[PDB]
């Protein structure tokens, strides 16, 4: 399995280092493990960042 | 000192909407660095310990 390294979110998004962690993402399948509203926030930031 | 202060409402009477800035105030508690103290220099680590 071509597993990219684990992106870890420690707290709510600073949009300074977490944005870099989103820029480190270049794979195909994104495996997300959070709550529902945090998933809404992460998907909104991913749509905002393309 | 930070902006957009939210308060946990009266959740015991008809309120099931969660307090969304829980992890935000938790991140405020994480970056709480100190040097004064009678017991010593108290400061939270990455797991919130001395
Ligand atoms: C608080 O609300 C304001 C707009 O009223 C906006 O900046 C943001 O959605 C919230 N938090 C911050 C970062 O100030
Ligand atoms: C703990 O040790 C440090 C270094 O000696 C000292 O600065 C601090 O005052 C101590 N805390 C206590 C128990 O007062």
């Amino acid at each position: 399995w071509d597993m990219q390294n684990v992106i870890t979110l420690d707290t709510s998004f600073e949009d300074a280092k977490t944005q870099v962690q989103l820029k480190k993402i270049h794979s195909s399948v994104i495996l997300l493990y959070c709550s529902k509203d945090e998933a809404v926030l992460i998907l909104s930031e991913a749509r905002s960042l393309g | 000192e930070k902006e957009n202060i939210t308060d946990p409402p009266r959740g015991c009477v008809g309120n099931t909407n969660i307090w969304k800035t829980g992890p935000l105030f938790k991140r405020v508690l994480m970056s709480s660095k100190y040097a004064d103290g009678v017991t010593g220099r108290v400061e939270f680590n990455e797991d919130g310990d001395r």
